[PDB]
């Protein structure tokens, strides 16, 4: 058994990592007071669960994961919530002020003054590990500490712990429901410094998610809380595969291996299928080969795009619930004559396949209807690029004013940081061009 | 439609379904950034107050 | 109030396509940096589809097809001919095929009299967001004034009878009934359904609409050959004021309505 | 980033003031003797952020109140809620400043400064973690504006890495004290530009429009103009008070807000427009709050939003209503009327909804725009500023308290800059 840390950062991070929890907590049979009567080994085990969660003598079963944000108020809300006795208090750890929506505040300014102290609170976690993977780390990209603390810890990761495996898991701004006009700044700034430390980033885009939520959960306007119940089902079904036994995906190493060849070109696509509403009475369910068709809709997108207008490097299903391979490969064969499904020349046409039979986990009076089945799927396509376009977009005209960055500037960042960092974003957008464009 | 490396356990199977084949910085460093920067903010503070002090 | 942007100035058959909307008097024309649009009269080359459909409050289009280009690059429609299962069936119609395009010539053509002169047929194809066909009931035969040199080519930069060149349809129909109404029709939409499942906006977040220009060649047995198909043409005069009308009525206004002469394929 | 010190300057600066914390002790629940009598704890989750907690459940406003002359601090002392300030807060002189802002500045604002500066460091002492500071004050008198912005200088001195905000009322003809009223402004906005974050440029002169047109006052007083004031400063400072995710605190404000320093000039705004003891029967809908509070007419800065572009907007609704309609409403002005919002910087309008609606209202909204319009409040001070200086009128006021010619010349061509910067990007 290996272990795996997962560290969430700033609000984004903090709020999406307790959804999560909650839902590990609900799926492994834990008690939010970190009692697991499954468990017949009391105090110790290496079985999968073990790779999320630590053991005490008192049977409590300790979540491996950091809290990190630099204003008190969201982590409070842990340490008094419903899932307090979970996380012991050196987990989670928070400043005084936070970064104000500004990259440069939370990368050079505050996070040299407390990247220390959560770097030895991860020390201390990683050194309750007998094999450490590696790192799942969650947080925004607009946000001042998402952006700006995560990069910079990032950077230290890969020197303290140079040979590990790090995984994203990005919240990609959108306006609907953003808190600042400079969040494509801080995008680009965090994406820049952090691309040569992330093995693989699964990115979400919140515009997609809400969109889920409007059209198949019947939300009319969306709140944080149900956007965070949704990209935890996401990422559950993603890191499943480290939680509970099985052969595919099953250590850090093997997201990069089967998902990605080119190490610059790390951000596979997520789609996820179906979104059922709770309070719907009446539920159609849905077979094998309809929630795989579903997986090839933009609509069902972590990020809206086009896979037609890309190449595929790789593809992986995940499958929870009632699902046989049978099944998989009749809905696979029926896809492939009715979809634009081209992969690069320099690799296999081909899909990975996992299915764990226990059907997805729901929060009780959460939004979600429980299904028999469900899938998500992840492809590395350069479709994808497209959200880098947006992006570069918005950055660029703002950046041909100098709108905002005096404010970057004041924080003791370089101007200079700004165009090296749209650099490596024009590089990176041609680096999918090439892969992905064939003339 | 070959399928490769079926493999079965309580929990769950998987497998590769095949439809064609083919055809950093030292923490000095760190900490030198992270310095050239809080000096940068040191050097605009002693400007501003230079100017107040005027 | 409708809003758009045009982003291709040198389009002769958008400038006008602007000029209609604008006359409407419900369309309001925009910078062509203001993402806040309804509609997109966008650039040849470069478009950014990945830029549209992803603004809060705006059913977005735009006047091209993304992927089309298989179509209108010639290099692009050689492979996509021969490449493609149900293209390349059935493929009677295509001639035998910087980087170039060599393709096999057609040895003797359809030959009008006087002058034993060559022409081609350039017919316009407009296709919608719902990916309906529409031919334009108005085709134009180029011609070149001088006689078979067994004068090859017909295009502008290459007029006793034909002004400007200009043979039009209801006189070659006469010609047709003097010296000598379907192989065209086969040949667009065997093209453009072959490429319906890559390039369709059915269920995407924005939509698209293209003019295409399908050029024919005929020959002496009266078979059509198609040579190319054009991403970005312009119209003849006087069936300008006609064609562009019908692109504002069926491919913007039924996307955007306010307050017949196609032929669907 | 929690606390905030407030300072008020001044006639006009604690007069206003005085109605604001008498406006928000409500809202937050907090009686005249300083003890708390809400139904709900949203209005204690976020107190500390302009109250100190004393002995026995007691609620104190983090509130400084300065003057050269004692006569309007005793009249606050004796207002409603006169009791609810802390005695030792209350810093005065006796000699007054002359509607001068020399006096204010130089001669006697400086004799007075360090007592308020001692006063300050008290207060921002005990603050857990200090956001920075907010003053009211005119521009047009002594006191407050030459006083006002010393005290400014001398605070970001001390505190140079904290927010400065201020809501500064603007002086007009049309509800002038004295002709030198111009030679004030001028020489504050001067300090303004340099030394402030953001300000709340209150118009006396669009205040006064309002009452007399909008509100149909015929006799429009300094309470009718006051009531307009308090008003928006309760809704600007919404977002600060209560629970929420957008411009929570002083500082991403101004990073939303203000994308060139010097660019930190506000144009505020409020819906429904009411008059003070008004019927108020007909709650707002949203697109008609919307619509209301984009219109020039409901501006508080005389000047028309129109003629320029927004480089940056925020807006706060507050009252029970559908998230759904607002963010429909909200897009709706903007799609339909793109050309007033700058397309360099993306999606530049922010939108905060905060359930807690004030006073006598179901539902309001107040309105924070950043236009390039309000070069034409400075254009409009720098005209009647020039008219008398072009003939040195009343200068030997100045002159006499040991100003040069000079500073005036100075003072006036860094507002004549401030406009030209305006107006390079209202077309750009
Ligand atoms: C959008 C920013 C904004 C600029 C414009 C032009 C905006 C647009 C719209 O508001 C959003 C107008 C609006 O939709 C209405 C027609 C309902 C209405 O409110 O317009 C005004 C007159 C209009 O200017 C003509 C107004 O003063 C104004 O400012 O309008 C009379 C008013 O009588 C009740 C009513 O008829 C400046 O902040
Ligand atoms: N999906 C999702 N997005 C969130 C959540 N919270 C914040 N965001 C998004 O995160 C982006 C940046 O905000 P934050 O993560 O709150 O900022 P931060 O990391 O705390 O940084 P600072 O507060 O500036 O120090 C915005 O685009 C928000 O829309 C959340 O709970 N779920
Ligand atoms: N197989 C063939 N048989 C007879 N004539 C041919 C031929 N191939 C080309 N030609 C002659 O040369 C012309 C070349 O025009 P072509 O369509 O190749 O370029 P073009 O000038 O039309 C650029 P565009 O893509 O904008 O239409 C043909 O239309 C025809 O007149
Ligand atoms: N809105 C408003 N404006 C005021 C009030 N009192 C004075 N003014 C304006 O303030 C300016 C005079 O400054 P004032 O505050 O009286 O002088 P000070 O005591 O020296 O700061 C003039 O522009 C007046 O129009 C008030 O109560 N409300
Ligand atoms: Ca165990
Ligand atoms: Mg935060
Ligand atoms: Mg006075």
């Amino acid at each position: 058994m290996r272990e795996c840390i997962s560290i969430h950062v700033g609000q984004a991070g903090v709020q999406i990592g307790n959804a999560c929890w909650e839902l590990y907590c609900l799926e492994h049979g834990i008690q939010p007071d970190g009692q697991m009567p499954s468990d017949k080994t009391i105090g110790g085990g290496d079985d999968s669960f073990n790779t999320f969660f630590s053991e005490t003598g008192a049977g409590k079963h300790v979540p491996r994961a950091v809290f990190v944000d630099l204003e008190p108020t969201v982590i409070d809300e842990v340490r008094t919530g419903t899932y307090r006795q979970l996380f012991h208090p050196e987990q989670l750890i928070t400043g005084k002020e936070d970064a104000a929506n500004n990259y440069a505040r939370g990368h050079y300014t505050i996070g040299k003054e407390i990247i220390d102290l959560v770097l030895d609170r991860i020390r201390k976690l990683a050194d309750q590990c007998t094999g450490l993977q590696g790192f799942l780390v969650f947080h925004s990209f607009g946000g001042g500490t998402g952006s700006g603390f995560t990069s910079l810890l990032m950077e230290r990761l890969s020197v303290d712990y140079g040979k590990k495996s790090k995984l994203e898991f990005s919240i990609y701004p959108a306006p609907q429901v953003s808190t600042a006009v400079v969040e494509p700044y801080n995008s680009i700034l965090t994406t820049h410094t952090t691309l040569e430390h992330s093995d693989c980033a699964f990115m979400v885009d919140n515009e997609a998610i809400y969109d889920i939520c409007r059209r198949n959960l019947d939300i009319e306007r969306p709140t944080y809380t149900n956007l965070n119940r949704l990209i935890s089902q996401i990422v559950s079904s993603i890191t499943a595969s480290l939680r509970f036994d099985g052969a595919l995906n099953v250590d850090l190493t093997e997201f990069q291996t089967n998902l990605v060849p080119y190490p610059r070109i790390h951000f596979p696509l997520a789609t996820y299928a179906p979104v059922i509403s709770a309070e719907k009475a009446y539920h159609e369910q849905l077979s094998v080969a309809e929630i795989t068709n579903a997986c090839f809709e933009p609509a069902n997108q972590m990020v809206k795009c086009d896979p037609r207008h890309g190449k595929y490097m790789a593809c992986c299903l995940l499958y929870r619930g009632d699902v046989v391979p049978k099944d998989v490969n009749a809905a696979i064969a029926t896809i492939k004559t009715k979809r634009s499904i081209q992969f690069v020349d320099w690799c296999p046409t081909g899909f990975k396949v996992g299915i764990n039979y226990q059907p997805p986990t729901v929060v009780p009076g959460g939004d979600l209807a429980k299904v028999q089945r469900a899938v998500c799927m992840l492809s590395n396509t350069t479709a994808i690029a497209e959200a880098w376009a947006r992006l570069d977009h918005k950055f660029d005209l703002m950046y041909a004013k100098r709108a905002f960055v005096h404010w970057y500037v004041g924080e003791g960042m370089e101007e200079g940081e700004f165009s090296e960092a749209r650099e490596d974003m024009a590089a990176l957008e041609k680096d999918y061009e090439e892969v992905g464009v064939d003339s | 439609m070959e399928v490769i490396e079926l493999n079965k356990c309580t929990s769950g199977q998987s497998f590769e379904v095949i439809l064609k084949p083919p055809s950093d910085p030292s923490l000095e460093e760190i900490q030198k950034k992270l310095e050239a920067a809080e000096e940068r903010r040191k050097y605009q503070e002693a400007e501003l107050l230079k100017h107040l002090a005027e | 109030m409708y809003t758009f942007v045009v982003r291709d100035e040198n389009s002769s058959v958008y400038a006008e396509v602007s000029r209609l909307l604008l006359a409407t008097g419900q369309w309001k024309r925009l910078r062509k940096d203001n993402p806040r649009f309804n509609l997109m009269l966008g650039e040849r080359n470069r478009l950014p589809f990945g830029r549209l459909g992803h603004e809060p409050g705006l059913v977005q289009l735009v006047n091209y097809y993304r992927g089309a280009d298989k179509l209108c690059r010639k290099a692009s429609l050689v492979k996509l001919i021969k490449t493609s299962p149900e293209l390349s069936e059935s493929c009677t119609w295509f001639p035998e095929s910087q980087v170039h395009v060599i393709q096999k010539y057609l040895e003797k053509p359809l030959l009008l009299e006087p002058g034993h002169r060559k022409f081609d047929i350039r017919s316009w194809v407009l296709v919608d967001h719902l990916y309906n066909i529409y031919l334009y009931r108005e085709g134009v035969l180029r011609t070149s004034s001088e006689p078979y040199n067994s004068c090859h080519l017909t295009n502008h930069c290459i007029g006793r009878y034909e002004e400007g060149n200009e043979m039009f349809f209801e006189e070659f129909n006469q010609y047709l009934m003097d010296a000598l109404e379907l192989q065209i029709k086969h040949i667009i939409r065997s093209c453009l359904m072959c490429i319906e499942p890559a390039i369709s906006t059915k269920h995407l977040h924005y939509q698209s609409f293209q003019l295409f220009g399908f050029d024919f060649m005929v020959d002496e047995e009266l078979k059509v050959w198609l040579i190319e198909v054009n991403g970005a043409p312009a119209c003849a005069q006087k069936l300008y004021a006609e064609l562009c009308q019908g692109i504002v009525d069926v491919a913007i206004s039924s996307v955007f309505p306010l307050a017949s002469i196609f032929i669907k394929l | 980033m929690r606390e905030i010190v407030h300072i008020q300057a001044g006639q006009c600066g604690n007069q206003i003031g005085a109605k604001f914390w008498e406006v928000i002790s409500d809202e937050h629940g907090i009686d005249p003797t300083g003890s708390y009598h809400g139904d709900s704890d949203l209005q204690l989750e976020r107190i500390n952020v302009y109250y100190n907690e004393a002995t026995g459940n007691k609620y104190v406003p983090r509130a400084i109140l300065v003057d050269l002359e004692p006569g309007t601090m005793d009249s606050v002392r004796s207002g409603p809620f006169g009791q609810i300030f802390r005695p030792d807060n209350f810093v005065f002189g006796q000699s007054g400043a002359g509607n001068n802002w020399a006096k204010g500045h130089y001669t006697e604002g400086a004799e007075l400064v360090d007592s308020v500066l001692d006063v300050v460091r008290k207060e921002s002492e005990s603050c857990d973690c200090l956001q920075g500071f907010q003053l009211t004050h005119s521009l047009g008198g002594g006191t407050g504006s030459g006083m006002g912005t010393l005290l400014i200088s001398k605070i970001r001195e001390e505190y140079p890495d904290r927010i400065m905000n201020t809501f500064s009322v603007m002086p007009s003809p049309k509800v002038s004290d004295t002709v030198v009223e111009p030679y004030n402004a001028t020489l504050s906005v001067h300090q303004l530009v340099e030394n402030t974050d953001e300000t709340y440029c209150i118009d006396n002169e669009a205040l006064y429009d309002i009452c007399f047109r909008t509100l149909k006052l015929t006799t429009p007083t300094y309470g009718d103009l006051n009531h307009l004031v308090s008003a928006t400063m309760s809704g600007v400072t919404t977002c600060l008070r209560f629970p929420g995710q957008l411009n929570a605190d002083l500082r991403k404000l101004a990073v939303n807000m203000v994308p060139f320093p010097r660019l930190h000039f506000f144009m505020p705004g409020f819906a429904p427009l009411t008059s003070r003891g008004s019927q108020q029967y007909r709650a707002l809908t949203v697109p008609e709050l919307t619509q209301q509070m984009f219109d020039s007419k409901n501006m508080m800065a005389a000047c028309d939003p129109r003629h320029g572009r927004y480089l940056t907007v925020a807006a706060i609704f507050r009252g029970r209503m559908s998230m759904k309609e607002v963010d429909e409403q909200m897009l709706n002005v903007q799609n339909k009327n793109s050309s007033y919002f700058v397309e360099w910087i993306p999606n530049n309008v922010k939108t905060a909804v905060c359930d807690i609606p004030p006073r006598g209202l179901k539902m309001s909204a107040t309105f924070i725009g950043n236009s390039t319009a309000i070069q034409e409040l400075f254009k409009r001070i720098s005209e009647q500023f020039t008219a008398m200086f072009r003939r040195k009128a009343f200068l030997h006021w100045y002159t006499g308290e040991g100003m040069d010619e000079m500073e005036f010349t100075e003072a006036e061509s860094n507002m004549n800059d401030l406009v030209s910067e305006y107006q390079q990007y209202q077309d750009a």
